[PDB]
């Protein structure tokens, strides 16, 4: 019974809209414009997280570091929280050593 | 369709306002004049002679170099004679 | 080539069309089925299964290996030991040969890393380079170059080639500066003035033996005539040579590059460089 | 009067540039209006359509932020005491109502938070993959060189008919020099068209050349690119970012 | 208190420079680090070894898991295949056996089993390339 | 307005060699004209834009590179190309009588 007895609605994708036409426009800002600009400053997103990437408690304490301040009371205490317990995880628990 | 304008860095000197207090404060120093200068050169509007030390910090920078950095004459004595107590 | 005839033939390269690299490209192994699952590759109980088997190090009581052996001082002061990347005079030629490094100007620090010959890490306690005789029977270039240690019978090649070599001491700020002078010009401060070496490295810099730029020159003829002798070639009179004013600048012992004297801000925005006035700026910059 | 164009950068001893037809836009006809020489270690590369996928995943991922979050049991509301003994009950043990194996309870391995993607090829690697798209362009015929984009109205239908008639593909990508300079005309007939893609040379990438049919150059921007991109070949070392001043980087 | 003036020069002279320069002309080869220009013009052969950037022939040493020596001939255009049928012809002697190799044919390499990268060095150089 | 489309279909001429050696002579002369060398910007554009205009076929960027001689060009043009689709290529290919195809595109 968890099979849904009616098609879906049709999904139509228009795979030539502006954003889907201009994707990745200026991903070789640097190469082709003397390095002024970085490709990674293209980045649109968490001031956190602009250009940078890493696991999950790497990304919290970041987070914690830039924006820690701006967070909300119980937003901060979750993520607090959170970098406590991914140090336990990675520093203790694992298969290997 | 046509590409939005690339982007480009902002020309020119970076002057943000001091008032705001969402201004970094690494933005406001004087360092921070002395890199537009460097960079941008007359157009940044940083009066050159602001690069140097001003008396004060001449006064102090001098001071540490008395402190901590011998001159050579003080050097070859204290070297001479050290030689010489373990000769 | 034949390849692009066979694209010529074949569908067109699409985002449709496009695969990695064969090998490049791992299958993901997830715990899920028969053979991956179950137990899912833990082990059977116990700390293993578990999770939470002991630090790494621990022997399970037995006092651990790296803390059963003494205490002994291998690296004490491993961070406050200077460090010299070394330049073989092999090197020093193949740069010379390829044109990387131009021996008709005088060889200093930014220009053996212009030329990419040296990378140097001033904040990695690289005190400068240190010229190695590796290469010295095959060396045949007359150059002028400023180093920070120099072996003597790399300085035997260098003068017996007609050359110049004075071991020049640097500060890690002055370093900094001379491997990467273009920060600091953008940087936006005037050059500062190059520190004297520390008392333990003065008598080094001030003897005649390894032509110091701090010992006296009455002594270096002396010296490389001493040279020569023991290595068994004709000390070439340089004073001869056409290009004897260029084997003979040297930069003023306080003084970072060779035509730019402390205090000095450079504007590269406008090709300036602006010059202090105040008497005591001026003194301070010339102390 | 042909428009020839010639290889402003040397080219190795052993490689003969290889050629295209330079065309114009203002008539359906005007398909062969000059010839043009283009660099071989551009234009001529091997096909490495395993350099090409490499560069179009980066493209796609680097950017990539998703934000997809979820609770975990100590974020998912309440759920503190513990919901009944350890023992007695005749029930299974649990510790708090908000534990994965409850429903409403956090999710035990979710997505964690907006998580970034960002990684960088090598810039080496990324010139490549311009170089490797514009000779799989050039060899599949897929690349047309334009003297100019000027068109002679601004009227979309135009541009459209005059594709149908060359016979390129249902989208096609057009390139030129820099972003004020480019003609009135086409920008016009462009902004309205949804498969006739206008972009500035700087705006050039491995993932739209692969996602329009054919590739529209004007001969400065062929000249643009094969400056940019042989002058990743023949580069030292970075000392400093290229940013920062050189001898001879403008 | 300030005083502005053009001595530039002894600032040109420390920006560094972006592009490899040419090597100068030598009147004499090969130079005294041994290097040499490739021969003008390039040697007839269905294939060519382009030189690295730095003007070097590219053969590298290569090593994996400790002890599996290798060396790559990296920038070879045309026929890869005919490379292959030179380098074993010339390394047979030298090993007694004809020598285990791997055509990359996409990236235009050759790898060798075993160490040879002095002598294919020298051999490349004889060739032209 | 859009001119009807150009049909790709294309049978070399039978008098191709003269057409080629009279257009040679109009564009550049010495004997074996066929080893003329085209590494002349001007010269190889006046000949293949006079051929192309002519036969109505020109040669593609992917081959263009290619024509380093005039015989490289006679080869290119005496080789024909059918622009027929699939469908016509497998009906008018003298099916067997059990064998028939439709197609509802
Ligand atoms: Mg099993
Ligand atoms: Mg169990
Ligand atoms: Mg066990
Ligand atoms: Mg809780
Ligand atoms: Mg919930
Ligand atoms: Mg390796």
């Amino acid at each position: 019974i968890g099979i849904r007895l009616t098609l879906p609605p049709p999904k139509v994708v228009d795979r030539w809209n502006e954003k889907r036409a201009m994707f990745g426009v200026y991903d070789n800002i640097g190469i082709l414009g003397n390095f002024e600009k970085h490709p990674k400053e293209l980045i649109r997103g968490p001031i956190w997280l602009r250009g940078w990437k890493g696991n999950e408690l790497q990304r919290c304490i970041r987070k914690r570091k830039m924006v820690g301040s701006r967070m909300f009371a119980d937003d901060l205490h979750n993520l607090n929280k959170r970098i406590r317990y991914l140090y336990k995880h990675f520093n203790r628990h694992g298969k290997f050593r | 369709y046509r590409a939005r304008p690339p982007p480009r860095r902002r020309p020119g000197p970076r002057w943000p306002d001091p008032e705001d207090l969402l201004t970094p404060r690494w933005q406001l120093g004087p360092r921070y004049a002395a890199k537009q200068f460097a960079r941008y050169g007359a157009a940044s509007g940083v009066v050159p002679g602001s690069l140097w030390p001003s008396p004060e910090q001449l006064r102090e920078l001098e001071a540490e170099e008395r402190e901590w950095y011998p001159s050579l004459a003080t050097m070859q004595e204290s070297l001479r004679v050290k030689q010489l107590a373990e000769e | 080539a034949r390849a692009l005839d066979l694209l010529r033939g074949l569908p067109r390269v699409s985002l449709a069309n496009l695969k990695p690299n064969p090998g490049s490209k791992k299958p993901e192994r997830r715990p899920r089925g028969r053979r991956r699952g179950r137990k899912c590759g833990r082990g059977h109980k116990g700390e293993r299964q578990r999770g939470t088997r002991p630090r790494l190090g621990f022997e399970g009581g037995q006092t651990p290996f790296y803390i059963r052996i003494p205490k002994y001082g291998f690296n004490e002061g491993h961070s406050f030991r200077r460090q010299y990347k070394p330049l073989s005079l092999n090197r020093l030629q193949y740069l010379i040969d390829l044109g990387r490094v131009d021996p008709s100007q005088p060889i200093d620090l930014t220009q053996l890393v212009n030329g990419r010959g040296v990378t140097i890490q001033p904040l990695k306690r690289d005190y400068g380079v240190q010229l190695v005789e590796e290469g010295a029977d095959t060396f045949t270039a007359k150059v002028n170059i400023e180093v920070q240690l120099a072996s003597e019978l790399a300085i035997a090649a260098i003068e017996k080639n007609g050359g110049v070599v004075t071991t020049a001491f640097y500060d890690p700020r002055s370093l900094d500066i001379v491997c990467k002078p273009v920060p600091f010009f953008l940087r936006g401060q005037p050059i500062p003035k190059r520190m004297l070496p520390p008392e333990e490295l003065v008598p080094y810099y001030t003897d005649a033996k390894n032509r110091g730029y701090l010992a006296d020159p009455a002594k270096f003829p002396e010296a490389r005539l001493e040279l020569a002798r023991k290595y068994g070639y004709i000390l070439p009179d340089i004073t001869k040579d056409e290009l004897f004013k260029m084997l003979c600048t040297r930069k003023d012992p306080r003084q970072i590059f060779f035509g730019l004297a402390p205090g000095w801000v450079v504007n590269m925005a406008d090709k300036k460089i602006l010059k202090p006035t105040d008497e005591n700026l001026l003194k301070y910059y010339t102390s | 009067e042909p428009v020839l164009r010639k290889v402003e950068l040397p080219v190795p001893t052993h490689r003969r540039p290889v050629q295209a037809w330079v065309e114009s836009l203002r008539g359906f006809e005007q398909e062969r209006v000059g010839l043009a020489d283009l660099h071989p270690d551009v234009f001529a590369t091997a096909p490495r359509l395993d350099i090409l996928h490499q560069v179009a995943m980066w493209q796609k991922n680097f950017k990539r932020i998703s934000y997809a979050k979820t609770k975990t049991r100590a974020e998912v509301r309440g759920g503190g005491r513990k919901p009944w003994p350890q023992k007695g009950t005749g029930r299974a043990r649990h510790g708090s109502i908000r534990s994965p194996l409850w429903r409403g309870g956090g999710v035990a391995h979710g997505p964690r938070g907006p998580t970034s993607y960002y990684y960088m090829l090598p810039m080496k690697v990324r010139a490549l993959g311009l170089k490797v798209a514009l000779t799989v362009k050039l060899a599949q015929d897929d690349l047309h060189i334009m003297d100019s984009l000027e068109l002679p109205t601004g009227d979309p239908q135009y541009l459209t008919e005059l594709a149908h008639y060359r016979r390129w593909g249902d989208s096609v990508l057009l390139v030129d020099l820099t972003h004020e300079e480019m003609p009135q005309s086409i920008v016009e007939a462009t902004s309205r068209l949804k498969t006739f893609n206008l972009i500035p040379a700087v705006g050039l990438n491995v993932h739209s050349m692969l996602k329009h049919q054919t590739l529209v150059l004007t001969l400065p921007t062929v000249a643009f690119l094969e400056d940019k991109l042989l002058w990743q070949d023949s580069r030292y070392r970075p000392l400093y970012p290229f940013s920062l001043p050189y001898s001879d980087f403008p | 208190f300030v005083e502005s003036v053009d001595e530039y020069q002894f600032v040109e002279r420390l920006l560094p420079a972006t592009r490899i320069p040419d090597p100068p002309k030598h009147e004499h080869y090969p130079t005294p680090s041994g290097w040499q220009p490739p021969r003008d013009p390039p040697p007839n052969l269905p294939y060519f070894v382009r030189r690295s950037r730095m003007h070097n022939i590219p053969v590298y040493k290569d090593i994996t898991h400790g002890n599996r020596q290798m060396t790559v001939i990296r920038k070879v255009e045309g026929d890869i295949w005919a490379l292959q049928k030179d380098v074993e012809d010339f390394l047979s002697p030298l090993l007694g056996k004809t020598p285990v190799t791997q055509v990359n044919e996409v990236t235009g390499t050759l790898r060798i089993k075993g160490y040879f990268d002095q002598e294919l060095k020298a051999w490349l150089l004889e060739k032209g390339f | 307005v859009c001119p009807p489309l150009r049909s790709r279909a294309y049978t070399p001429p039978e008098d191709l060699q003269s057409r080629l050696e009279s257009y040679v002579k109009e564009v550049f002369l010495p004997s074996n004209w066929q080893d003329i060398s085209l590494e002349d910007s001007r010269l190889k554009f006046n000949l293949l834009a006079h051929l192309a205009d002519d036969l109505g076929h020109v040669v593609p960027n992917s081959r263009l590179h290619q024509m380093c001689r005039v015989r490289d060009v006679l080869d290119f043009y005496n080789v024909p190309i059918q622009d027929r689709s699939k469908f016509d290529e497998l009906s008018a290919s003298n099916l067997p009588p059990n064998l028939k195809i439709t197609w509802s595109y």
